[PDB]
């Protein structure tokens, strides 16, 4: 655990920049793929699009960063119907034992890149109906899931965290670098 | 003098209720009149069809009949003497006059069910 | 006067009162006991085999327009020899009241559905056949409802477990959404609630 | 003070519930003779 | 001892020995349907070899109510197999894929745990 | 859903969550209202008629709307009798059945408002009959704001 | 780093050869450094005069319930809610 | 005083709107303080502690078993016929 | 004014009930609008009417939605103005808890004083719903005012005893500050 710097501290340290990768790298070609990876992450954690999924109550609330309080169309975040093209299943409600291979060919359906919000309780660990017959443990034991929004209804406000953090883990992916270093 | 619209989708309004509900109360004195006299239920329909046809014979005007019924609007009251007729038809095979058909389990109808007693 | 205690409706318990004498004179075959519960609504405690008839001269008789259906309920009582117990629940809007009409049934005897009369039935059955296992005979669909397809076993019965008996995940080697036994992460912590002094002194009778 | 969340004295002014209709500008006999005259204004 | 029921579908036990019969001949007919179909890893004579195992663990029975609850219950997943109704997980669930075996005899049982 | 999303503000400072409450309970509700609801829900039902007066010139007159709702699904009434119907679906098919009036229930009988009937049964006038029990709720809440007595919030 | 074998107010650790250490090489262990027997010891007694004192956690409504401590008996008293000790001279 | 467009578009959406224009969204001086002062929520009907006993106020006792009506006439008994209530006109 | 097919009664109201006029006006009027468009430009007026109006959106993060002091969100555990961890084991809480998301294991600390020595609340098994928060007689857990604390990890989102002592050492003054201005509700 760290805090966040008193503000001395924070004028001692200089400004971070866009790059998560830092500014240079010591070779042409390691800079070169490290600028051409920030513009494709550039380019992919801009507008990712979610899919029209909505299983349960959670779904109300994803309408509610559709509501112009909020607007996901700021961001770039804007629905498709297809998985196809779509970026970002959030899978939010209740996951049930007839809903298992629905969500699993609706993930494998949609194409790579692929990166899970899971929305709320029941799509996290169960929740409220986790002891129950019919609903599935969460929904990590079917697809994979990158983030983790933890409310029950979230504020909208705190499922846009979640869509930030997305892509802030999206600004810090790396693949031509790796490519590089493989 | 006839009624535009009832207010009430799927039933038109009807030319002649009067002889629609007679047809329909006789239709129920027929049927009723083969049941055996100790059922109650014969006596009952008998007293409620027998005040019906006297209200439809008594009114010749729709809304006072209606009005003198109480019970509604009169394609309501066609569609429950219809209902009346299917239900006198069918007493006479379901023969509800005699004893209990099942007597009564032991705990059957207890409640809290768990207890010792 | 006692403003915490809930003031009942006379007019409505005597209403109730005499549609139940009523309805207890016109069917002295399958009307098995009329009785008026707290909360004036009345239940018709009836035979199986008199299911179809009586919520037909619910549906049909002058004085008994019941012309909903609103709901189906079962309730699964382990301890009675015929083990579940069917709860018809109507609403008049003629006469503005509801009714309740409750049968028992064994888990292989069968119920006379009540399709013919009340069409809102030709599901309501359909949920009492999936979570409980009664067959309705001379339905036009029987299938179960709310259940998984492979679902084996009636979840609602009281013989079967919270938590059921078989869990599903997802295998690469088979690529397929799979069925496992149930092994709960953590298991569901039983709470001890029974009274262990009466409080009702009217219910021991 | 209000010691428990209540209404001012005097009660509140009347919510509206009613549908106001917008504004009608254009009578049917107006808008057919409108489009006549500016029909033959263009083909002149 | 003695008791007087309502039947289900049928009176005596040759007819509920017939209605098992046509759920085998219906079962049969639809297995090559299921196997084109359904994209599963299973021959049509491993499907119909299952088929069997499961008529024979319900051999045992001799109550004419449980074996057309059984019949009634076969039916629907009969339905279920004829118009599609389902994936291929939960056909699949027949044959148990994923559950790895457990040994019986007792030395295995003792050296893997209390089971 | 603007309004919609100050209705769930609304809820999130009656109860503390924005959607799924808890609020209501036996025995009354758990918590007092806060202080200062009273100006903020009168000020959004001041706005909300204006509100719907500008949803209902966008999409009641329109002819596109007509022509997917009007004779659309047309449901006699004999029907939704025999199938269990309740509530719009009953009232759009000319049934006048409203559960607040026949049998009130927590106060309904002592505030007054109009019960919407429709016509044909068919997509408009449930659209039309949803619209017009949006417009007969504001009346209610203007009533309920008009009045309530100082007193506790639970039984005792 | 010594966030691995530090012990908790609970007196837990990991052991070196344990296998559940593995999961600290990507995410660091959390120990609370505010150990509540140290803040309560710190704290000193309070003398009293009366045989009993009351005790509501030094808050009102927003303490533990109101609790009754005799001082009869010599020696610290310490209140079974908030761990605040009393003494009478 | 509070942010909106000039008057001239203000006056070309009153026009297209085909009605006079309040303003949707929310501000701070139509609203009430956020920071309120305390209140005092009031007693209810029983908190007085002289009179009241519960035994006068215990609703959960006054229940009973449901009434057999058959065997109710059968105790107490040694024109329209009988409707489940009052006549609806829902037509 | 157009007719009633249905006279309506009092307190009711009947929508689709007037009869469209058969005069040569109303005729004209509604001819005027089919073949003209009237009610399409209509709706395009009060669309291009409400493009000039003000948007309702906040500048997230900077600009961050109203709440309530009442506001549900992460649980934590307070502490005594003394430093003492408030908590007092009587399992209320986890007795309360709808979902069983709460594990509470005690035993008596070496002061003698009843502690707890493990309080696990399953994050993805809570609901949220404050009912630990009515439960708890000494006021220790608590709905914190965050709810940014969204985890790329499952195993993140279980709380561990320290985690929410962390999440109440983090969260005291805007804790503290609700639960002066909430508690005469409750
Ligand atoms: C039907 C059709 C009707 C058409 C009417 C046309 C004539 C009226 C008109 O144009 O009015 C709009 C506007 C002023 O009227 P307004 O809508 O009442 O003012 C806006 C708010 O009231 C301002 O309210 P505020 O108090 O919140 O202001 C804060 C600030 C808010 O500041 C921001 O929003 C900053 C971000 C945007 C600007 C970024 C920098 C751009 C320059 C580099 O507002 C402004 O900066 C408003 C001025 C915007 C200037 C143009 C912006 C860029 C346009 C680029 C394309 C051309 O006038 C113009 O934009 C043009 C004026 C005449 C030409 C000279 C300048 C060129
Ligand atoms: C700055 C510009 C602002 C405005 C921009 C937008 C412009 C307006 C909208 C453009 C198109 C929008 C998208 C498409 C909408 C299509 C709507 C539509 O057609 O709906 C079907 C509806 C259907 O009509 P209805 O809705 O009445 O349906 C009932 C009738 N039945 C079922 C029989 C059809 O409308 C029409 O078809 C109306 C006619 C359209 C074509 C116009 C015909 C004009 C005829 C000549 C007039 C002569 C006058 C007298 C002259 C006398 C001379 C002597
Ligand atoms: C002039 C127009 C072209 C400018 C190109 C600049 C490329 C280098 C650069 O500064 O990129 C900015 C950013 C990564 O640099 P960063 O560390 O975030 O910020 C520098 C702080 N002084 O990089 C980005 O944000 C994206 C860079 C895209 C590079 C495309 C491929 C170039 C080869
Ligand atoms: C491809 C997928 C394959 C799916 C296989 C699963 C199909 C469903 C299996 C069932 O329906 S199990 C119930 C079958 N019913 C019975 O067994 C009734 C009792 N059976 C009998 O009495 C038998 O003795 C027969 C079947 C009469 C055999 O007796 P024979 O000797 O006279
Ligand atoms: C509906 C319009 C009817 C008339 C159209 C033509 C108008 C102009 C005719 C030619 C005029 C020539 C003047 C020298
Ligand atoms: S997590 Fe909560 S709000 Fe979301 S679907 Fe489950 S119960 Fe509904
Ligand atoms: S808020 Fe409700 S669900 Fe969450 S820990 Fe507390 S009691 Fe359990
Ligand atoms: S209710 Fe409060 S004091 Fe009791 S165990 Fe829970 S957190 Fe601890
Ligand atoms: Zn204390």
């Amino acid at each position: 655990q760290q805090t966040l710097p008193v503000a001395e501290v924070a004028q001692n340290l200089p400004k971070k920049g866009y790059s998560p990768f830092g500014t240079k790298q010591s070779s042409v070609a390691e800079w070169s793929l490290a600028r051409l990876d920030d513009l494709l992450n550039w380019g992919r954690k801009g507008s990712i699009w979610p899919l029209t999924f909505g299983l349960a109550c959670c779904a109300v609330e994803m309408m509610h960063i559709a509501a112009p309080r909020y607007d996901m169309d700021r961001y770039g975040v804007v629905f498709r119907a297809s998985p196809r093209q779509a970026d970002v299943i959030i899978v939010a409600g209740t996951l049930t034992n007839k809903m298992a291979p629905a969500l699993r060919k609706v993930y494998d359906q949609m194409p790579e890149p692929r990166w899970v919000i899971s929305m709320g309780s029941c799509a996290n660990g169960g929740g409220y109906y986790h002891y129950s017959y019919s609903v599935v443990r969460g929904c990590d034991r079917i697809i994979p899931v990158d983030i983790y929004v933890p409310g029950c209804p979230p504020t909208a406000e705190a499922l846009m965290y979640g869509v930030l953090q997305l892509q802030k883990k999206v600004k810090r992916m790396k693949t031509l670098q790796m490519w590089y270093r493989k | 003098i006839i009624k535009a619209s009832t207010g009430l989708t799927g039933l038109a309004v009807s030319t002649n209720p009067h002889h629609t509900l007679s047809a329909l109360y006789g239709k129920i004195l027929r049927a009723v009149s083969k049941m055996p006299q100790d059922a109650s239920y014969r006596k009952y329909t008998e007293q409620l069809v027998k005040q019906r046809a006297d209200s439809v014979a008594q009114h010749k005007d729709i809304t006072a009949l209606e009005k003198a019924v109480g019970c509604g609007q009169v394609e309501e009251l066609i569609v429950q003497a219809e209902n009346e007729l299917i239900l006198a038809r069918k007493m006479l095979g379901w023969k509800p006059w005699e004893k209990l058909v099942q007597a009564a389990p032991a705990k059957q109808w207890d409640w809290p069910p768990a207890q010792i007693m | 006067d006692k403003p915490t205690v809930r003031q009942p409706d006379a007019v409505a318990r005597s209403h109730l009162s005499d549609f139940g004498r009523y309805v207890a004179e016109c069917l002295p075959k399958y009307v098995q006991k009329v009785q008026l519960t707290a909360g004036d609504e009345l239940e018709v405690l009836i035979a199986p085999e008199g299911v179809v008839p009586v919520l037909q001269f619910l549906k049909d008789h002058h004085q008994a327009q019941f012309t909903n259906l609103v709901d189906i309920a079962g309730v699964d009582v382990p301890c009675r020899k015929n083990r579940f117990e069917v709860v018809y629940n109507l609403l008049s809007l003629r006469y503005n009241s509801r009714i309740r009409v409750k049968t028992y049934t064994d888990e292989l005897t069968p119920l006379d559905s009540a399709c013919e009369v009340h069409k809102a039935a030709n599901w309501y059955e359909r949920e009492i056949w999936d979570m409980y296992g009664v067959f309705f005979a001379n339905h036009p669909d029987l299938r179960r409802i709310l259940t998984d397809y492979g679902f084996e076993g009636h979840p609602q019965r009281r013989d079967f477990p919270l938590s059921g008996y078989v869990e599903l995940r997802y295998d690469d080697e088979k690529k397929r959404v799979v069925c496992e036994p149930l092994e709960l992460a953590q298991e569901f912590r039983k709470f001890d609630l029974s009274a262990p002094w009466e409080q009702f002194p009217n219910f021991r009778n | 003070p209000p010691k428990q969340d209540l209404p001012p004295p005097g009660g509140y002014k009347k919510i509206p519930f009613a549908r106001v209709p917008p504004k009608s500008y254009f009578t049917g006999f107006t808008t057919i003779g409108t489009y006549v005259v500016v029909t033959a204004v263009g083909l002149g | 001892a003695v008791q007087q029921v309502r039947p289900i579908l049928s009176v005596d036990r040759e007819e509920a020995r017939k209605r098992a019969l046509n759920l085998y001949k219906a079962w049969y007919r639809q297995i090559p349907y299921i196997v084109m179909d359904y994209d599963i890893p299973m021959t049509v004579e491993q499907c119909r070899d299952k088929l069997r195992e499961e008529f024979v663990k319900h051999r045992n029975v001799t109550d004419i109510r449980v074996i057309d609850m059984l019949v009634i219950k076969g039916q629907m997943e009969l339905k279920e197999s004829v118009e599609i109704w389902k994936q291929k997980g939960h056909i699949m669930r027949y044959w148990k894929e994923s559950q790895d075996p457990k040994p019986t005899d007792f030395l295995s049982k003792f050296i893997q745990g209390v089971n | 859903f603007e309004e919609r999303e100050k209705m769930m503000e609304f809820y999130e400072r009656v109860s503390g969550a924005r959607m799924h409450a808890a609020y209501i309970r036996p025995g009354g509700v758990s918590l007092d209202m806060p202080l200062g609801l009273m100006d903020d829900i009168y000020e959004f039902a001041s706005k909300f008629a204006e509100r719907l007066d500008e949803v209902e010139d966008v999409l009641t007159t329109n002819r596109i709307w007509v022509q997917r709702t009007e004779d659309i699904g047309i449901v006699t009434a004999e029907e939704a009798l025999n199938y269990g119907f309740s509530g719009v679906m009953l009232r759009g098919s000319g049934i006048k059945w409203d559960l607040r009036k026949q049998q009130p229930y927590d106060a309904y009988n002592l505030v007054n408002f109009d019960v919407p009937i429709g016509t044909k049964g068919d997509c408009y006038d449930r659209y039309l009959c949803r619209v017009e029990e949006m417009r007969q709720s504001l009346r209610i809440i203007d009533q309920c704001l008009n009045q309530m007595p100082a007193g506790e919030i639970k039984t005792d | 780093r010594g966030d691995i074998e530090k012990v908790t107010h609970t007196g837990q650790v990991f052991d070196k050869e344990d296998y559940r250490n593995a999961r600290f090489v990507n995410a660091k262990r959390y120990v609370n450094e505010n150990w509540g027997i140290k803040l309560i010891e710190e704290v000193p007694p309070k003398e009293c005069t009366e045989r009993v004192v009351f005790c509501d956690g030094g808050d009102g409504p927003l303490g533990h319930p109101k609790v009754y401590i005799n001082l009869d008996k010599p020696g610290n008293h310490i209140c079974g809610y908030c761990g605040l000790r009393f003494v009478k001279k | 005083l509070r942010r909106d467009v000039s008057p001239l578009i203000q006056r070309i959406r009153a026009f297209l709107l085909g009605r006079e224009h309040n303003l949707a969204l929310r501000f701070e001086d139509g609203l009430a303080d956020r920071t309120q002062p305390q209140p005092e929520i009031p007693d209810g009907p029983s908190h007085l502690l002289s009179a009241n006993y519960y035994c006068q106020r215990d609703g959960r006792r006054e229940v009973l078993p449901p009434i057999d009506l058959v065997e109710q006439q059968k105790q107490l008994a040694a024109s329209k016929l009988p409707t489940p209530g009052k006549v609806y006109a829902w037509d | 004014e157009p007719k009633d097919i249905v006279e309506v009664p009092k307190g009711y109201v009947y929508v689709n009930n007037k009869e469209l006029s058969m005069e040569f006006a109303d005729i004209t009027d509604r001819a005027a609008s089919t073949m003209f468009f009237g009610e399409l430009l209509r709706g395009f007026a009060v669309t291009l009417a409400h493009i000039f109006k003000e948007p309702a959106t906040i500048n997230y993060p900077f600009e961050k939605g109203p709440l309530s002091p009442r506001f549900r969100g992460e649980h934590a555990l307070r502490r005594y103005p003394s430093g003492e961890e408030r908590c007092i084991a009587c399992k209320l809480c986890e007795a309360i808890c709808p979902a069983q998301a709460i594990t509470i294991e005690a035993e008596e600390r070496a002061d003698g004083s009843r502690r707890t020595t493990r309080y696990d609340i399953d994050m993805t098994k809570c609901i949220y719903c404050g009912f630990c928060q009515e439960a708890c007689p000494v006021d220790a857990i608590v709905e914190g005012p965050n709810f940014e604390f969204s985890t790329e990890t499952h195993e993140e989102l279980l709380y561990n005893k320290e985690k929410l002592l962390c999440n109440g050492d983090k969260w005291e003054s805007e804790i503290a500050s609700n639960l002066q201005a909430d508690h005469l509700y409750r």
